[PDB]
């Protein structure tokens, strides 16, 4: 939900840490028209 | 060939379809390790 | 394309033509600098049959879906081999010892029995193995016991 993003010449790498995370908020929602994943199932990411 | 070698490890991030084609690698080591391992002890057997 | 594409062409943003080679994953590319592409070297900021390794991206609204822009994100991470600085939102229970439990911690779900250990584990641990390879200790994520 931030507005700018990087060229994929360039593309940023962010670290996540010392938090907690929520993947239904991704899940959920149809502002993506992707979410495909190779090593897990997508409702697996919320105990995982 | 299956994803990892800790069996709830694929049952904690893998669904049933998925999930299958990595467990079904786990049956298919362990029960030839096993019809390896008991012919091997039936040899030993007759050695006693 | 509702969000980024520009009337003329957004060239602000750049993609990579030309490399030596292929590269290894997760490498990131900051080079301006010409490629090579016939027989002669190259000097100066370009040259005949040198390239300039990158190419500028001119998205339009009115260009079809495809060749329209896409936002993309890839969400990496990895497993068990330290103690997981991140995980999804589910709650806890009151702690149990010494009653068979299908137990989880961080994702290690399975079933046991959770026993006082007296393994002497440094700060540094969060679980134990043995010499039949099977994973027999941990410290509890909230006491550190
Ligand atoms: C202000 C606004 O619309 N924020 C949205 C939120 O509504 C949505 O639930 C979330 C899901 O990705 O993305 C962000």
């Amino acid at each position: 939900n931030a507005t700018r993003f990087a060229s994929v010449y360039a593309w940023n790498r962010k670290r996540i840490s010392n938090c907690v995370a929520d993947y239904s908020v991704l899940y959920n929602s149809a502002s993506f028209s992707t979410f495909k994943c190779y090593g897990v199932s997508p409702t697996k990411l919320n105990d995982l | 060939g299956a994803i990892s070698s800790v069996l709830n490890d694929i049952l904690a991030r893998l669904d049933k379809v998925e999930a299958e084609v990595q467990i079904d690698r786990l049956i298919t080591g362990r029960l030839q390790s096993l019809q390896t391992y008991v012919t091997q002890q039936l040899i030993r057997a007759a050695e006693i | 394309n509702n969000l980024d594409s520009k009337v003329g062409g957004n060239y602000n943003y750049l993609y990579r033509l030309f490399r030596k080679s292929n590269l290894k994953p997760f490498e990131r590319d900051i080079s301006t600098e010409i490629y090579q592409a016939g027989s002669t070297p190259c000097n100066g900021v370009e040259g005949f049959n040198c390239y300039f390794p990158l190419q500028s991206y001119g998205f339009q609204p009115t260009y079809g879906v495809g060749y329209q822009p896409y936002r993309v994100v890839v969400l990496s991470f990895e497993l068990l081999h330290a103690p997981a600085t991140v995980c999804g939102p589910k709650k806890s229970t009151n702690l149990v010892k010494n009653k068979c439990v299908n137990f989880n911690f961080n994702g290690l779900t399975g079933t046991g029995v959770l026993t006082e250990s007296n393994k002497k584990f440094l700060p540094f641990q969060q679980f134990g193995r043995d010499i039949d390879d099977t994973t027999d200790a941990v410290r509890d994520p909230q006491t550190l016991e």
